[PDB]
C-alpha cells in the first residue's frame, strides 16, 4: 500500500481477507511512520 | 491497457463459465432421455 | 461512512455526497473516409464508439 | 432446379487467434486440442459395475499370496494375457494394493524362474517384464510429474542423437542397416554422464519403490544385496523404465483406393518410431546387456564399440552397486487416479469376463495354456472354483 | 481435517485368508516430531 | 439510415410490408394526408416494433393519448441507428427529442 | 484482394499461403 | 466529496468494464456484405487427357506447317492465363447491448457459407475485430449453358445496387424479380451466416452479390480452350466454317475415339466377372450346406468355433459391400464419361 | 536444454542439460556461461534454471537490484533522494 | 406416479436445443402430487394449447389402453 | 505481474473458448446425427 | 534387438488397435448420417 | 518366447494394415454422397 504524498494525516486501513471471512489483525490500522 | 484488459479477461471467464453451465445441463440431460424414446412399429397392410 | 476528527462514526451528520468526474490520458481520434474499403472499424462510427 | 454440384455444400468456420500472435503456452494448448480431434477423445472433461461386484472380486483374486490372480495371468495365451495384466495393475490402482501386487508378483514370478540362471531371470519369464512395463509405461497408470521427470533424463540424449544425424547427414536406411553402437557413441556416453549425476532419491519415488522391491524379492530367490540383484536391477532401470520411454511417448477425382493408400502411408509414418531414436533404445539395450557380464566377471574386448559398451556396462554397474545399497530411503508408490473409477469398471469386466470363457474352455475343453508346464489341474483349484460362483452370480446380479 | 482410510485384512498363517472376522486390529497412529 | 454497419435488411431480422396489401395502404394514406400531394410514394417498408417493445409502450402510455409521428433517419443522431432501433426502441436522449 | 494462378485454380496448399499472408561457418562450431 | 471537500485519498482511479456482448448488437463493416468477387472453382472436372492428345495434335499442325503457311521459329508465347482467386472480406465487431466494442477476443463466432460461399477463416486480430475471409466458388457445366449476355445483366445489377439499396435506381426491383422468374441455374446469390454464440447477428442471413459472372465465364472458357481436348474441338470448329464436311466429322470420330477410353472399360468388365463369379460362391455355399447336413451330428461344435462363424458372416457381408462399392464407383465414373462423349 | 515446452525444464538437471543437444543456438548459450565461469578466479558457481511460475523465483528478483524487494522497498532513484536530503 | 406420467414433455427433443440456441437454460420440475392444477395444463384449453404446439391433449404422448405394443392386435382392428 | 496476469487469463480465455467448441461439437452431434428420434421396428 | 522389436510392434498393435476402435465409431457416425431413415429392425416371430 | 509374439505381432499388424486400406477406404465412399437407402427389403 501507499500513501499520496500530501495525505498522510488520513485515515488509513487495510482490510485483507479470504472469502467473506478476514485474517488475524485485520481491520489493520497502520501509522504514520516518520515524525510528525 | 494491460490493466483494462486484465479485468476484461476475469469477466469474460464467468460470462463463458455461465455458458459451460448451460450446456452441461442440456448435455446430461439429452444423454439420459436418449433411452427412453418409445421406437415406432410399422406392419404391412396386407 | 463519515468520521469526526478523531473518528467515532457520527450518526447526525446531514451533509451532501458528489460524485464529479474528470477523464484521464491524450485526446485521441480518427476519421479514415469510406471506412469500409479498407476495413477500418476504429473510426467506422463517428463519435468513435 | 439447381443440381447437387460439390461447390453447394455448405462449409463451417470457426473462430481462431492466429497462431503466431499468440504466446507458445496457449499455441501448445490449442494445437493439443487440435491434434486430439483426429484422435477422438475430445469427450467432456468432467464425463455400471456396482462397487459390492468390485470389492468381492479383488478379495478373491488377492488369495493365497495371489495365487488366483497370477494362475489366470499365466493361462492366458498372448493377447488376453495383456488385457489381463492391464485390468490387474488398473485394479490393483483403484483400491491402491499395487505394494501387495508387485510384492507377490516378483515372488512368484521369481520362483517360477528360480531353477533358470540368474542372467535371464527378467527376459525369460512371462509377467515380470510386462507387469513393469504397464506400471511405468502406460496413459492410466503414470502421472504427469513422472512423465516430466522421464522426459529431463533423456531428452537431451534423444537430441544429441537427433544432431548427430543430422551432421553426419546419415540418411534413414543408413541408421536401421548398421550397428547403434558405430553411429550414435557421443550419445550414448551423454546417457552414461547424466546417469551419475543422478540419485536415486531424485527418481519421482515410485521408480525407487519398485527397483527396491525388485531387489528384496530378487535377493529371497538367490539364497546383503548380491550383485546378481544389482544386475537385475539395472536391467528394469535402463531396459524396462528409460527403454520404456524411446519406444513410448516421445514426439517427432482419385479413386477411392488411391485417397486411402495416400492416407494410410501418413498414418503409419506419424505413428512409428524414428529410426534414429530405435537405434538409440538398441544402444541402452546393450549396454544393460553388458551389466551382466561385468557383475559376473574377462571376456577380450576386440573393437572399438566393445570397449564402449563394456565400459558403459561396468559404470552401470557401479552406479547400481552403490544407489541400490544405501539405506532404505522412503518410496512411495503413486500413481495416477485421472481415470479411476472408470478404469475400474473395464478392470472387472474383464476378470468376469475371463473366467466365464475359460470355465467354458476346460468344461468342453479346448484349453492350451500359454504357460509351457501350467496344466488343467493347477486352474481347477478349488479357489478357481469359488471364482465362478462369484462370477456367475455377479453376471446377473 | 477429513478420514484417512485403509483396508488390513487378516491372513491364516499359511496364506488363506480367514472370512470370520474374529481378529481385533488397533491401529496407533504417532506423528514423528 | 446507414442501417447500423454495413448491413442489408433481410427478412430473419425485421419484417417486409407486402406490396398492395392493407399495410400498403395504410403508410400511403397516413403519409400522403401529411404531405398533401399524391406525388409521394412508397417503394419499400419494414416493421420495427417487437413485442418487447410493444409491451413497455402499452405499460408506459397506459391512459395516456397516442400520437402517429414521422422523425427523419438522417437527421437522426448517428445512434439511434436503424439496427438500434430494433433493439432498444428509439432512445430519447437527456435534451429531448421533438415530434 | 486476389491471388495469381497461371493455370489450375489454386489449390489448398497455395491457398492458405496467401491467406497467412493476408492477415566462418558451422561445421567449425561444431568443431571447436 | 463529502461538503465539498475531499474524503480520504480521492482520486479514485475507476475502471469501466462493458457488459454482456449481445449477439444481435454486433456490427459488419466493409464491402462482403454486399458484393462477394467470385473465382474459378478447384473443384473442376475437365475431361479425359492422355497421351495422344500431344502426337495427333503435333501430327496435324506440323503437317500444315514446316512448309508455306506455319514457318514459326520464333518460340511465340502461348499466354499461360490470369485466373483470379479472390479473397473477399468483411469484418464482424462484437459489441454489448448498448454499442460498445470489445477490448479483447475470446468470443465463439462461427461463419457457415452455402450455395457457393467457402469460409477459409475467422481471425480473432487480437482486440474483437473478427475478420471472416471467403471465396465464392462457381460450378463449372451449369455456367457455360448461361450465355454471356444474362451475365453481364447480372453484373451490372449488382454493380449499382452495392452501396445504394434496390430503390434508389428506378428500376432494379422487377429486374432481380426477372432474374429469379428467368429459374436458371446458379443460385446467382451466396450464403453468409456469422454467429456470436451460435445466435444469428442482425442481418442475418447475408446475401451477397456476385459480380464476376463474366470474368469466370471467360476463364472457364479459355480454360476449355487451353485444355488439350479443347483444342482439338476448336481444330474442327474451324473445319466446319470453311466447309470440308468430311474431314470435319472425321476429326469427331478420332477425337470420340480417344475420348472413349480404353482402361475404364476392362477394369468394369474383370470386376463385373468378378463379382457374378462370387455369386455362383455363395449359392456353392448353399449347395455345400446339405455337404455339412448330410454328415457330423455327432461331432459337436466348440464355443470358439461359433465366434469365429459370426465374425466370417460379419466379413462376408463386409466384403460383399466392399466389391459392390467398387462396381457402382467404377459405373458412375463411366457414366461421367459417356455423358462427356 | 532439448526441451520441447516450459514444463519440460525443471531447476535441478537443466544446469546440466545446456549444450548438450549440440544445436548452435545452445551451444552459444554453454559458451556465455562458462565464459562467466571462468572469467572469475574460480569455476565453481552452481547454476539455477528458474521459470516464471516456481516456488525458487525470488532468488533472481531480490537480485534486481533497482527494483524494490521485500527487505527494502525502495529503487534506486528513491534511494538517491533520501541520501540526499540526508546530506 | 406423478413424476413417471407428467402432463407434457414437449413434442420432441430437438426444440430442447432449439431453447438453448439464442436463449436460456433447461427446467426441472421435480415430482409433484397435487397442484398442477388450474387451466392450461390439462382443462379444455389444454385442447387449444395442444393443437397449437402440435402436441395431444390427453396424457400427452399416446392414449394409453393397453400394457403392451401388439401388431396383432391392430391388424384385427383394421 | 499486470503482464503476466494478463497472459494466464488470456491463456484461461483459450481454454473456455475451446470447451465451449467442444461442448457444442456434442451438442451438433446429437442433433444432426439423428438420435434423438425413434428407430423403426417392422412387425409383420 | 528382439526387445527393442516386440517394444516397437507391441506399441504399432496397440496403437492401431486403439485407432481401429476410433475407426469403428466415425464408420457408425456417419453411416447414421447421410442416411434416410432411423436404424430399420426387421422383428418376426421366433 | 520373444519370436513366439513377433510373429504374432507381424502377422497382426500385416492385418491391421489392409484394414485401414479397408475401412477409409468407406469413410470417402461415403462421404462422396447426398443420402443412402434402407437396408430393408422385406417381402
Amino acid at each position: 500500500y501507499y500513501i499520496p504524498p500530501g495525505a498522510e494525516r488520513h485515515f488509513v486501513e487495510i482490510s485483507i481477507s479470504y472469502h467473506g471471512r478476514p485474517i488475524k489483525g485485520s481491520p489493520f490500522r497502520p501509522r504514520p511512520g516518520g515524525p510528525l | 491497457q494491460s490493466q483494462s484488459d486484465l479485468l476484461e479477461a476475469q469477466k469474460m471467464v464467468e460470462e463463458q463459465r455461465l455458458e459451460i453451465q448451460r450446456l452441461y445441463k442440456v448435455i446430461e440431460s439429452l444423454n439420459r432421455e436418449k433411452s427412453l424414446v418409445p421406437p415406432v412399429v410399422l406392419a404391412p397392410a396386407n | 461512512r463519515v468520521r469526526n476528527r478523531r473518528g467515532e462514526e457520527v450518526a447526525d451528520a446531514d451533509g451532501a455526497v458528489a460524485l464529479c468526474f474528470s477523464p484521464l490520458g491524450e485526446p485521441q481520434y480518427s476519421f479514415v473516409a469510406d471506412p469500409t474499403s479498407s476495413l477500418s472499424v476504429d473510426a467506422y462510427r463517428m463519435d468513435t464508439m | 432446379p439447381i443440381a447437387s454440384a460439390v461447390e453447394y455444400i455448405p462449409t463451417s468456420a470457426e473462430a481462431a487467434t492466429d497462431p503466431n500472435a499468440l504466446p507458445p503456452q496457449t499455441r501448445e494448448i490449442v494445437a493439443r486440442a487440435r491434434e486430439a480431434e483426429e484422435r477422438g477423445e475430445n469427450l467432456p472433461t468432467l464425463m455400471k459395475v456396482p462397487k459390492a461386484v468390485c470389492r468381492r472380486l479383488w478379495n478373491l483374486l488377492s488369495d493365497n499370496n495371489f495365487i488366483p490372480l497370477l494362475t489366470l495371468l499365466k493361462a492366458s495365451d498372448g493377447d488376453q494375457r495383456r488385457r489381463l495384466v492391464a485390468a490387474a495393475c488398473n485394479l490393483a490402482n483403484s483400491f491402491s494394493a499395487v505394494p501387495d501386487l508387485a510384492y507377490h508378483l516378483f515372488r512368484y514370478e521369481l520362483k517360477w524362474v528360480g531353477h533358470l540362471p540368474a542372467s535371464l531371470f527378467l527376459h525369460s519369464s512371462s509377467l515380470l517384464f510386462p507387469f513393469l512395463s504397464f506400471v511405468t509405461s502406460s496413459k492410466e497408470m503414470l502421472l504427469p510429474g513422472d512423465l516430466s521427470w522421464l522426459h529431463q533424463v533423456m531428452d537431451p540424449v534423444l537430441a544429441a542423437a537427433d544432431s548427430i544425424v543430422a551432421s553426419e547427414h546419415l540418411s534413414a536406411d543408413q541408421i536401421l542397416r548398421e550397428t547403434p553402437a558405430k553411429l550414435f557413441r557421443p550419445a550414448g556416453s551423454l546417457f552414461l554422464e547424466r546417469l551419475k549425476r543422478l540419485s536415486l532419491a531424485d527418481f519421482p519415488c515410485t521408480f525407487r519403490g519398485l527397483l527396491y522391491l525388485l531387489a528384496d524379492a530378487v535377493d529371497a530367490q538367490l539364497r546383503h544385496v548380491t550383485s546378481s540383484a544389482i544386475a537385475t536391477c539395472a536391467e528394469t532401470l535402463i531396459c524396462c523404465f528409460f527403454g520404456n520411454f524411446i519406444l513410448r511417448y516421445a514426439p517427432k477425382d482419385e479413386r477411392t483406393d488411391l485417397v486411402g493408400l495416400r492416407r494410410m502411408r501418413e498414418i503409419a509414418e506419424r505413428s512409428r518410431v524414428p529410426p534414429t531414436y530405435g537405434a538409440m533404445d538398441k544402444l541402452l539395450r546393450q549396454m544393460a546387456s553388458f551389466c551382466w557380464e561385468a557383475v559376473s566377471s574377462e571376456a577380450a574386448l576386440r573393437n572399438v564399440e566393445e570397449q564402449f559398451l563394456a565400459q558403459a556396462g561396468k559404470e552401470i554397474v557401479d552406479w547400481c552397486a552403490l544407489q541400490l545399497k544405501l539405506p532404505r530411503l522412503e518410496s512411495p508408490l503413486k500413481f495416477s487416479s485421472a481415470v479411476l473409477r472408470k478404469a475400474a469398471d473395464e478392470a472387472t469386466g474383464e476378470f468376469l469376463q475371463y473366467i466365464l470363457r475359460l470355465d467354458r474352455d476346460m468344461r468342453e475343453g479346448t484349453f492350451q495354456s500359454g504357460t509351457p508346464g501350467l496344466t488343467e489341474r493347477d486352474v481347477a483349484t478349488p479357489a478357481y472354483e469359488e471364482l465362478l460362483e462369484f462370477a456367475i452370480r455377479a453376471s446377473t446380479y | 481435517g477429513r478420514l484417512a482410510t485403509f483396508t488390513i485384512q487378516a491372513v491364516n498363517s499359511d496364506g488363506t485368508f480367514m472370512r470370520s472376522g474374529d481378529a481385533s486390529f488397533t491401529v496407533y497412529v504417532d506423528p514423528v516430531k | 439510415t446507414s442501417v447500423g454497419g454495413d448491413v442489408r435488411l433481410s427478412e430473419k431480422d425485421l419484417g417486409a410490408v407486402l406490396r398492395d396489401s392493407d399495410e400498403w395502404a395504410f403508410l400511403e394514406y397516413l403519409l400522403q394526408m401529411s404531405v398533401r400531394t399524391s406525388r409521394v410514394r412508397l417503394l419499400q417498408a419494414w416493421h420495427i416494433a417487437t413485442p418487447h417493445l410493444v409491451s413497455a409502450f402499452e405499460r408506459r402510455t397506459q391512459g395516456r393519448l397516442l400520437t402517429y409521428s414521422f422523425v427523419d433517419t438522417a437527421s437522426l443522431d448517428e445512434d439511434n441507428s436503424l439496427q438500434d432501433i430494433a433493439r432498444r426502441g428509439l432512445k430519447i436522449p437527456m435534451t429531448g427529442m421533438r415530434f | 484482394p486476389s491471388l495469381k494462378t497461371l493455370d489450375v485454380p489454386a489449390d489448398q496448399q497455395s491457398m492458405n499461403v496467401f491467406l497467412t499472408r493476408l492477415g566462418e561457418n558451422l561445421p567449425t562450431l561444431m568443431s571447436i | 466529496t463529502y461538503e465539498g471537500l475531499e474524503i480520504a485519498g480521492s482520486p479514485f482511479e475507476v475502471h469501466f468494464i462493458r457488459g454482456k456482448a449481445v449477439a444481435e448488437a454486433c456490427r459488419v463493416i466493409g464491402q462482403g456484405a454486399k458484393t462477394c468477387f467470385a473465382s474459378p472453382s478447384p473443384h473442376l472436372q475437365l475431361p479425359y487427357v492422355n497421351a495422344e492428345e500431344a502426337r495427333a495434335l503435333i501430327d496435324q499442325r506440323a503437317r500444315e506447317e514446316a512448309w508455306k503457311t506455319g514457318v514459326e521459329g520464333k518460340g511465340e508465347p502461348p499466354k499461360p492465363a490470369v485466373l483470379n482467386n479472390y479473397v473477399n472480406q468483411f469484418v464482424v465487431a462484437v459489441c454489448d447491448e448498448m454499442g460498445n466494442r470489445v477490448s479483447i477476443g475470446g468470443h465463439r463466432v462461427s461463419v457457415r457459407g452455402s450455395r457457393g460461399a467457402k469460409i477459409l477463416q475467422v481471425v480473432d486480430e487480437g482486440c474483437g475485430t473478427y475478420r471472416v475471409d471467403y471465396a465464392v466458388y462457381l460450378p463449372k457445366t451449369p455456367l457455360q449453358q448461361i450465355d454471356v449476355g444474362l451475365l453481364e445483366k447480372i453484373d451490372s445489377y449488382a454493380w449499382i445496387t452495392q452501396a445504394q439499396p434496390d430503390v434508389f435506381v428506378p428500376g432494379i426491383a422487377e429486374a432481380y424479380e426477372h432474374i429469379e422468374s428467368l429459374e436458371l441455374p446458379i443460385h446467382t446469390e451466396a450464403e453468409i451466416e456469422v454467429l456470436l454464440n451460435e445466435q444469428p447477428i442482425f442481418g442475418c442471413p447475408f446475401k451477397v452479390r456476385i459480380c464476376n459472372f463474366v470474368e469466370v465465364f471467360n476463364a472457364y472458357a479459355e480454360l476449355d480452350r487451353r485444355s488439350l481436348l479443347g483444342q482439338q474441338v476448336c481444330a474442327f470448329e474451324r473445319v466446319l466454317e470453311e466447309g470440308n464436311y468430311e474431314e470435319a466429322t472425321s476429326m469427331l470420330w478420332k477425337v470420340q475415339d480417344m475420348a472413349d477410353e480404353k482402361q475404364l472399360k476392362e477394369e468394369v468388365v474383370k470386376v463385373l466377372e468378378n463379382l457374378v463369379r462370387k455369386q455362383l460362391e455363395r449359392e456353392d455355399a448353399q449347395k455345400r450346406e446339405a455337404e455339412e447336413g448330410g454328415c457330423t451330428y455327432l461331432l459337436e461344435e466348440t464355443s470358439k468355433d461359433r465366434e469365429e462363424k459370426r465374425r466370417r458372416e460379419v466379413e462376408e457381408i463386409r466384403s460383399q459391400w466392399e466389391d459392390i462399392h467398387l462396381l457402382r464407383e467404377l459405373l458412375l465414373r463411366l457414366n461421367k464419361n459417356c455423358t462427356d462423349r | 536444454f532439448g526441451a520441447h515446452s516450459l514444463d519440460c525444464v525443471h531447476p535441478d538437471v537443466a544446469a546440466a542439460s545446456i549444450g548438450d543437444s549440440q544445436d548452435p543456438v545452445g551451444l552459444r548459450v554453454r559458451a556465455v556461461v562458462q565464459s562467466v565461469q571462468g572469467e572469475h578466479l574460480c569455476n565453481a558457481m552452481r547454476l539455477l534454471v528458474i521459470r516464471q511460475g516456481d516456488p525458487s523465483e525470488q532468488k533472481f528478483f531480490a537480485q534486481l537490484m533497482e527494483d524494490r524487494v521485500p527487505s527494502l522497498l525502495l529503487t534506486f532513484a528513491e534511494f538517491l533522494q533520501k541520501v540526499d536530503m540526508r546530506s | 406416479q406423478a413424476e413417471r406420467f407428467p402432463v407434457t414433455r414437449d413434442i420432441s427433443l430437438d426444440v430442447k436445443i432449439d431453447q438453448m440456441k439464442a436463449g436460456l437454460t433447461l427446467t426441472r420440475r421435480l415430482p409433484m402430487v397435487y397442484g398442477t392444477a388450474g387451466m392450461a395444463s390439462h382443462g379444455l384449453n389444454g385442447a387449444i394449447r395442444a393443437s397449437v404446439l402440435g402436441v395431444a391433449y390427453p396424457c400427452h404422448p399416446h392414449c394409453v389402453m393397453s400394457l403392451k405394443r401388439s401388431p396383432t392386435l391392430t391388424t384385427e382392428a383394421a
